[PDB]
C-alpha cells in the first residue's frame, strides 16, 4: 500500500534539545530525562527537561497532600488490609461533610473534616499550577491562550465543589472522593433535578463535546493528509501559504462549502473546546440555586 | 466562486465512478457521482419525514418522531405508518453518509491528498451502524434501535440505560468517556499552543515551533511535537467513538443485567473474596 | 423571565457574534472571491473581510499583513473546457512540469524555514553533528524503485528537522550522478529497498531540484512535494498493480 504517517518509519536522534531561553530562569530547568523509542514512534522521544520553580513545588507538595489524604481515608476503610485495600479500591469513598454542618468547618475529621482538607490542598494545587501555565508562556512571550482554555476547566470544577455548594449553604452538596461514588452523585443529582437532558446548557455542553470530538478528527485527519506537503509545520503556513494550507482548505470548501485557515482552525479548535466546561458549568450553576426541576422549567420556560 | 488560489487544483479526473459525466462543480460544492447519489438520497429520506409528521399530525419539529417498529415485528418489514418509514428512512440515511464518505474519497484523489479524513467519517457511520442496525439484529428486532426526533431520541437514550440500571457501570463506557474527555483536552491545548505562538505578546516576533515544545516541556517535562499532537488528535478522537460503539454492542447481547453487578467479577475472587471489613464485607 | 431564560437567550445571542467573529477571522486568506477569469465576484457571500492584522517574523525577515494582495505569482497552463462556470479546467501542457493540478505548488519564499536560533530547520544528515538513526531499518544505501517496479536509484542521505528530531525526505542518487529529494511521506522503507509508489521510475529526473546541496527553501519543498503528489493521477498509466 502507501504510507499513512501514523507511526514513524524511521527514527533519527540528535543531541537533547534544551530549549528556547528567552526570559526564562535556566537555574529552574532540569536535566533532560532519557529518550522513549517507544514513544518516538509517535511522537519525540526526548523526556525533559522539566521547569521547577516555587508555584510548581508548591502545585506538586499540594497536590500529592491531596492524593495522600484521600488513599490515608481509604486505607482506614480497608481496616488496614491490603488486599481488603485493592478488593475495594473502587468502593471507598471520601464523602463531605453532612447538611447539618451547613458551610462549618466544625465537623470532624472521621465526618467531614478530612473532605476539608483534602479539598483545601486540592484548591491550592489547582491554582498554583494556573499561575504557572501563565507564567511559563510569560517567560518565553507567548500568547496566555493556554492559562485562558485552562481557566475554562476551572470554572467547571470551581462551580462543582466550591461555588454551588456555597451558594446552597452546604458542603454536603459537593462531590465525594471515590471512583464509584463520584458517579453515583453525578447520577444522583440529575434525578434530583429532574433529568438534566431538559437543562439545556447541559444539552450544548453535549453538543461542544461531540462537537470537539468531531473537529479534531478533522483536523488532525486533514493535517496528516497534507503532511505530504509538510502541513503539519502549521506556523510557517501560517507565515507563508503552501500548497499544503491551499488542499486542506480546498478539500473542505468542495466537501460542504466553506472553509477555514491555517491559524483561523485553531480558533475553531480552542473555542469548540472551551466552550464544552464554559456551558456546562452554567448548566450546573443554575441547578438547584435557580431551577429546581427542569422538566418543570422546560414547560413554562420561566 | 473561487477562493483566489483555486482555479489550478479544479482540473478533470480523480472520479471512482461515472468518469467526466459528473466532474462539476456548483457554486463551491463538488459534485461527482457521489454528490448525486447523497442528493437522492437526502431528499428521498426528507420527503419521508414530512410524510411522516403528516400522519403523526404534527409539523412542529419538537414534537416530530419517527419511530422504529415495535418488538412484535422483530426484523421484519412493518406498516409505513407503524415503523416501515423507520425503516426506509434508515436505509435512505445510511445511502447519504456512505455516498458523502465516497464523494470526499473522489475529492482526496482529486487534490492529490491522502484519504484520512473520510476514514475518520467511517468511525462515526459505524457507531450509527451500531445503534440502527447492528445492535437491533443481534437483539432480534427494529425496536430496539432509537427513534428519529429531537427529544425522542433522548428520552430512548435514558430509557435504555436506565434499563441496566446506572449506565455509568458499563466499564467500556467509562474507556470511551475518558477519550471523549481527554480529546477535549487535547483540542483545547492544541489550539491554545498554536495560537499562543503565533500571537505572541504584542510588539514580538511570531515564535517558532520550537517555543512551543519549550513550553510544554517546561510546563509538564514532556512535548509529544506537532506531528505527534495531530495524530494524537486523530487518535483519541476515533477511539472515543469506537469504545462507545462496542459498549452499546455488548449491552443487551452479551451482557443484559445491571451493569453495577459485572464488577462482582473482581470483589469475588477467593484471594479476598471472604476477608471481613472492608466496603463488600 | 427568570434569570435561566435569560441566561440561555444571552448565550445564543453570544454564540452568534462568535460565529461572525470566527468566520471572518478565516477569510484572512483566498479572498475577495473570484470567477474563473480572475476578476473579483459579484456575490462575495454576507461576511466582510477582517481589519487586516499583521505578524512580525522573527529572524530579519519582515512582516505579513492580511488579509493583503493576492496573486499566484507565477503562470497557470489551464484552460476552460466549457463554456459555463463550474467545470474542470484541462492542463494545456504537462501538468506534472506545469505545477497544476494535483502537481500544484505555491510560490513560497524562496529562502529555507529557521529554527528558533536562526539556523536551517532541515539538514542533510551528514551536516547536522550528533544525528543518527536511532530505530527502524535505515534507508540509506537502499535502492529506491518506483511504481512500474524499476529501481530509479540509491538513497545517500536523509534530511532531518533538527528541532523537532525529524526524518523528513530522503536524498536519492539517480543514473546519472545527480540527486533529488524525495518526501519521507511519500515512501515505503521496505527492509530491502525503498518504494515510492507515487512516481515512475523515468519521472524521477523530472524532480525539481535544489539550487543548493545543504538546504532546501520553502519554494524548493512546495515544488517538490507538489510534483511526487501529482504522480498519484498523472504517472497512473505506468503504475503496475
Ligand atoms: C449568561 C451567559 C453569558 C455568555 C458569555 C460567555 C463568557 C464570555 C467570555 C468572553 C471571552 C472574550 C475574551 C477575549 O477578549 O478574546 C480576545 C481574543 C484575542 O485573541 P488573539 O488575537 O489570539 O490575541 C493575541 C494577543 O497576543 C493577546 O494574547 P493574550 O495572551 O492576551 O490572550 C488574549 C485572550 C486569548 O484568549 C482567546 O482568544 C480564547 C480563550 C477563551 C476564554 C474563556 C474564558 C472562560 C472563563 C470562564 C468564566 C465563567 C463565565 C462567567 C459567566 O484572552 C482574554 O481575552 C482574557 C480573558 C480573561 C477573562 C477573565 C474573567 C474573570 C472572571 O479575541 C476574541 O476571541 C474575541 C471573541 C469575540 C466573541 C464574540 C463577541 C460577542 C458579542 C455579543 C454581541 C453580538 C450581538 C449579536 C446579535
Ligand atoms: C445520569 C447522569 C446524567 C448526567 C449528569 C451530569 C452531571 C451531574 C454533569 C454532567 C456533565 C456533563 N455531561 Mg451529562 N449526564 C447525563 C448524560 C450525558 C450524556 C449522554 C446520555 O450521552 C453525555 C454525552 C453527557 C455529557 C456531559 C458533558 C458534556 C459534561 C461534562 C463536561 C466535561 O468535560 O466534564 C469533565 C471536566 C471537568 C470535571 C473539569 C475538570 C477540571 C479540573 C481542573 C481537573 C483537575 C485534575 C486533578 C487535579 C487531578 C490530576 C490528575 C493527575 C495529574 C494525572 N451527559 C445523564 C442524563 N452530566 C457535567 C456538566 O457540565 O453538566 C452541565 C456535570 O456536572
Ligand atoms: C441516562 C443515560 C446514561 C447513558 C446511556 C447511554 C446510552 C444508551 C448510550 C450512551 C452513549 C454514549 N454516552 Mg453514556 N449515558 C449516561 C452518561 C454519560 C456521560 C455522563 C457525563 O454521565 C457521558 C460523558 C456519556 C458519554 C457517552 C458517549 C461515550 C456515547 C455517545 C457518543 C457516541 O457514541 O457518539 C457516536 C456518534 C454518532 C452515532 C453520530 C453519528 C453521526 C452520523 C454518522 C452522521 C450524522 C449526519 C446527520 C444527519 C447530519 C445532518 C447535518 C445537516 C444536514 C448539516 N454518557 C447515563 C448514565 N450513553 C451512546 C453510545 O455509545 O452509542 C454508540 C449510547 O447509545
Ligand atoms: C476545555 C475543557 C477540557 C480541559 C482543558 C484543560 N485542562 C488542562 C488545561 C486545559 C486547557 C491545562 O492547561 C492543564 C495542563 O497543564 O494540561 C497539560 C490541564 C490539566 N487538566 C488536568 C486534568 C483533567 N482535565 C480534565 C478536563 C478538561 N480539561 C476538559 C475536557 C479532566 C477531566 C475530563 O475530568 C481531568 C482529569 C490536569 C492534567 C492538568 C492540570 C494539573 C493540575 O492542576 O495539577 C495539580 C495537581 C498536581 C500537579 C499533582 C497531582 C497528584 C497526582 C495524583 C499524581 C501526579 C504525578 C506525580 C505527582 C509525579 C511523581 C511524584 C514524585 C516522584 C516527583
Ligand atoms: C469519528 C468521530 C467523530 C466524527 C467525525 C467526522 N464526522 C464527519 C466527518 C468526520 C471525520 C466528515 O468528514 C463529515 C463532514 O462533512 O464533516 C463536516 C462528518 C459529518 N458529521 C456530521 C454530523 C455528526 N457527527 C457526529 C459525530 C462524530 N463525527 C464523532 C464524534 C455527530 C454526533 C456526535 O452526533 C453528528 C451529529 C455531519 C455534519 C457530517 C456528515 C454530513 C453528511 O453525511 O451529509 C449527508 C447527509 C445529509 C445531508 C442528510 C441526510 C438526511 C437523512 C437522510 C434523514 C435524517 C435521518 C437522521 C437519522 C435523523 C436523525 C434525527 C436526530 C434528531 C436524532
Ligand atoms: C487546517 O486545515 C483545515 C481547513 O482549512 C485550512 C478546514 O477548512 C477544516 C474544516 C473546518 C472548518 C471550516 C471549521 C468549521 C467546521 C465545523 C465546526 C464542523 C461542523 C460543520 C458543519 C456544521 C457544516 C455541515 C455542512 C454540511 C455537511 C454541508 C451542507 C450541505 C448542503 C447545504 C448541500 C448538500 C450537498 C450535496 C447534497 C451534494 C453536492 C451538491 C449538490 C447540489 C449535488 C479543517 C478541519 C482543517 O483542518
Ligand atoms: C503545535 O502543536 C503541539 C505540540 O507540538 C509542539 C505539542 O507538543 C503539544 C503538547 C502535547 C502533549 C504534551 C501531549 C498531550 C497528552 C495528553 C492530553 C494526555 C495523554 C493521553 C494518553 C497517553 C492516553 C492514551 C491511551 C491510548 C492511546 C491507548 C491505546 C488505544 C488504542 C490502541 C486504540 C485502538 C482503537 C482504534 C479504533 C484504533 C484507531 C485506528 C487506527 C489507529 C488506524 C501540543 C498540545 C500541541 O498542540
Ligand atoms: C497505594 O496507596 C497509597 C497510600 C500510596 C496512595 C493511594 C491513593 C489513591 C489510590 C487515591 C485515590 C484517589 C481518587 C480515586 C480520587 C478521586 C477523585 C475524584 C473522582 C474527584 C472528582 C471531583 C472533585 C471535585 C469536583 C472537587 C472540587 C474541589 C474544589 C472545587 C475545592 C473546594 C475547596 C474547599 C472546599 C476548601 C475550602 C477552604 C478554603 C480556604 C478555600
Ligand atoms: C500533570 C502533572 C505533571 C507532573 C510531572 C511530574 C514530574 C516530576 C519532577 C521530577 C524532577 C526532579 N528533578 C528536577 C530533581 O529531577
Ligand atoms: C505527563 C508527562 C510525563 C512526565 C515526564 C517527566 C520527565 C522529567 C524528566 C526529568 C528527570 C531528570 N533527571 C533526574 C533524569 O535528571
Ligand atoms: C463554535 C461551534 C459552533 C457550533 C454550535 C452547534 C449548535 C448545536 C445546537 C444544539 C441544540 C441545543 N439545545 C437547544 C437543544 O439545547
Ligand atoms: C447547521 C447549519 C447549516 C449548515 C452549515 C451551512 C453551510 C454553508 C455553506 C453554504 C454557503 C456557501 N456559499 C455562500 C458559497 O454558498
Ligand atoms: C424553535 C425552532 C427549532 C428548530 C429546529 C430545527 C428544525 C429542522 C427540522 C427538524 C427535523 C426533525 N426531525 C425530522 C429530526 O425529527
Ligand atoms: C453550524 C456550524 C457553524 C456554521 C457556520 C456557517 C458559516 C458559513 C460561512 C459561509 C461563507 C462562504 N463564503 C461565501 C464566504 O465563501
Ligand atoms: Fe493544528
Amino acid at each position: 500500500a502507501e504510507y499513512q504517517n501514523i507511526f514513524s518509519q524511521v527514527q533519527v536522534r540528535g543531541p537533547a534539545d534544551l530549549g528556547m531561553t528567552e526570559d526564562v530562569n535556566l537555574a529552574n530547568r532540569s536535566g533532560v530525562g532519557p529518550f522513549s523509542t517507544l514513544l518516538g514512534w509517535f511522537g519525540n522521544a526526548q523526556l525533559g527537561p522539566i521547569y521547577l520553580g516555587s508555584l510548581g513545588v508548591l502545585s506538586l507538595f499540594s497536590g500529592l497532600m491531596w492524593f495522600f489524604t484521600i488513599g490515608i481515608w481509604f486505607w482506614y476503610q480497608a481496616g488496614w488490609n491490603p488486599a481488603v485495600f485493592l478488593r475495594d479500591l473502587f468502593f471507598f469513598s471520601l464523602e463531605p461533610p453532612a447538611p447539618e454542618y451547613g458551610l462549618s468547618f466544625a465537623a470532624p475529621l472521621k465526618e467531614g473534616g478530612l473532605w476539608l482538607i483534602a479539598s483545601f490542598f486540592m484548591f491550592v494545587a489547582v491554582w498554583s499550577w494556573w499561575g504557572r501555565t501563565y507564567l511559563r508562556a510569560q517567560a518565553l512571550g507567548m500568547g496566555k491562550h493556554t492559562a485562558w482554555a485552562f481557566l475554562s476547566a476551572i470554572w467547571l470544577w470551581m462551580v462543582l465543589g466550591f461555588i454551588r455548594p456555597i451558594l446552597m449553604g452546604s458542603w454536603s452538596e459537593a462531590v465525594p472522593y471515590g471512583i464509584f461514588s463520584h458517579l453515583d452523585w453525578t447520577n444522583n443529582f440529575s434525578l434530583v433535578h429532574g433529568n438534566l437532558f431538559y437543562n439545556p446548557f447541559h444539552g450544548l455542553s453535549i453538543a461542544f463535546l461531540y462537537g470537539s470530538a468531531l473537529l479534531f478528527a478533522m483536523h488532525g485527519a486533514t493535517i496528516l493528509a497534507v503532511s505530504r506537503f509538510g502541513g503539519e509545520r502549521e506556523l510557517e503556513q501560517i507565515a507563508d501559504r503552501g500548497t499544503a494550507a491551499e488542499r486542506a482548505a480546498l478539500f473542505w470548501r468542495w466537501t460542504m462549502g466553506f472553509n477555514a485557515t491555517m491559524e483561523g482552525i485553531h480558533r475553531w479548535a480552542i473555542w469548540m473546546a472551551v466552550l464544552v466546561t464554559l456551558t456546562g458549568g452554567i448548566g450546573i450553576l443554575l441547578s438547584g440555586t435557580v431551577v429546581d426541576n427542569w422538566y418543570v422549567w422546560g414547560q413554562n420556560h420561566g | 466562486a473561487l477562493l483566489s488560489f483555486e482555479r489550478k487544483y479544479r482540473v478533470p479526473g480523480g472520479t471512482l465512478v461515472g468518469g467526466n459525466l459528473f466532474d462539476f462543480w456548483v457554486g463551491p460544492f463538488y459534485v461527482g457521482f457521489f454528490g448525486v447519489a447523497t442528493f437522492f438520497f437526502a431528499a428521498l429520506g426528507i420527503i419521508l419525514i414530512a410524510w411522516s409528521a403528516v400522519l403523526q399530525g404534527t409539523w412542529n419539529p419538537q414534537l416530530i418522531s419517527v419511530y422504529p417498529p415495535a418488538l412484535e415485528y422483530g426484523l421484519g418489514g412493518a406498516p409505513l405508518a407503524k415503523g416501515g418509514l423507520w425503516q426506509i428512512i434508515t436505509i435512505c440515511a445510511t445511502g447519504a453518509f456512505v455516498s458523502w464518505a465516497l464523494r470526499e474519497v473522489e475529492i482526496c484523489r482529486k487534490l492529490g491528498i491522502g484519504y484520512h479524513i473520510p476514514f475518520a467519517f467511517a468511525f462515526a457511520i459505524l457507531a450509527y451502524l451500531t445503534l440502527v442496525l447492528f445492535r437491533p439484529v443481534m437483539m432480534g428486532a427494529w425496536g430496539y434501535a432509537f427513534p428519529y426526533g429531537i427529544w425522542t431520541h433522548l428520552d430512548w437514550v435514558s430509557n435504555t440505560g436506565y434499563t441496566y440500571g446506572n449506565f455509568h457501570y458499563n466499564p467500556a463506557h467509562m474507556i470511551a468517556i475518558s477519550f471523549f474527555f481527554t480529546n477535549a483536552l487535547a483540542l483545547a491545548l492544541h489550539g491554545a499552543l498554536v495560537l499562543s505562538a503565533a500571537n505572541p505578546e504584542k510588539g514580538k516576533e511570531m515564535r517558532t515551533p520550537d517555543h512551543e515544545d519549550t513550553f510544554f516541556r517546561d510546563l509538564v517535562g514532556y512535548s509529544i511535537g506537532t506531528l505527534g499532537i495531530h495524530r494524537l488528535g486523530l487518535l483519541l478522537s476515533l477511539s472515543a467513538v469506537f469504545f462507545s460503539a462496542l459498549c452499546m454492542i455488548i449491552t443487551g447481547t452479551i451482557w443484559f443485567d445491571q451493569w453495577v453487578d459485572w464488577w462482582q467479577w473482581w470483589v469475588k475472587l477467593p484471594w479476598w473474596a471472604n476477608i471481613p471489613g472492608g466496603i463488600n464485607g | 423571565f427568570d434569570l435561566a431564560s435569560l441566561a440561555i437567550y444571552s448565550f445564543w445571542i453570544f454564540l452568534a457574534g462568535l460565529i461572525y467573529y470566527l468566520q471572518t477571522e478565516n477569510m484572512r486568506e483566498g479572498y475577495p472571491l473570484e470567477n474563473e477569469d480572475g476578476t473579483p465576484a459579484a456575490n462575495q457571500g454576507p461576511f466582510p473581510l477582517p481589519k487586516p492584522k499583521t505578524f512580525i517574523l522573527p529572524h530579519g525577515r519582515g512582516t505579513l499583513t492580511v488579509p493583503g494582495p493576492e496573486s499566484e505569482d507565477r503562470p497557470i497552463a489551464l484552460a476552460r473546457t466549457a463554456v459555463s462556470e463550474g467545470f474542470p479546467h484541462a492542463p494545456t501542457g504537462d501538468p506534472m512540469k506545469d505545477g497544476v493540478g494535483p502537481a500544484s505548488w505555491v510560490a513560497r519564499r524562496d529562502l529555507p524555514e529557521l529554527d528558533g536560533h536562526g539556523h536551517n530547520k532541515i539538514k542533510p544528515m551528514k551536516a547536522a553533528a550528533g544525528f543518527h538513526v536511532s530505530a527502524g531499518k535505515n534507508p540509506i544505501g537502499l535502492p529506491v524503485r518506483g511504481c512500474d517496479l524499476e529501481i530509479a536509484g540509491k538513497v545517500v542521505d536523509i534530511w532531518v528537522d533538527i528541532p523537532e528530531q525529524m526524518a523528513r525526505f530522503l536524498e536519492v542518487e539517480l543514473k546519472d550522478g545527480s540527486t533529488r529529494l524525495l518526501p519521507m511521506q511519500m515512501v515505503k522503507v521496505q527492509s530491502n529497498r525503498v518504494h515510492v509508489n507515487a512516481l515512475s521510475s523515468d519521472l524521477f529526473a523530472g524532480i525539481p531540484t535544489i539550487k543548493s546541496p545543504t538546504e532546501v527553501t520553502l519554494l524548493e519543498e512546495d515544488k517538490i512535494c507538489g510534483y511526487v503528489a501529482g504522480g498519484l493521477m498523472y504517472a497512473a498509466p505506468k503504475r503496475k498493480s
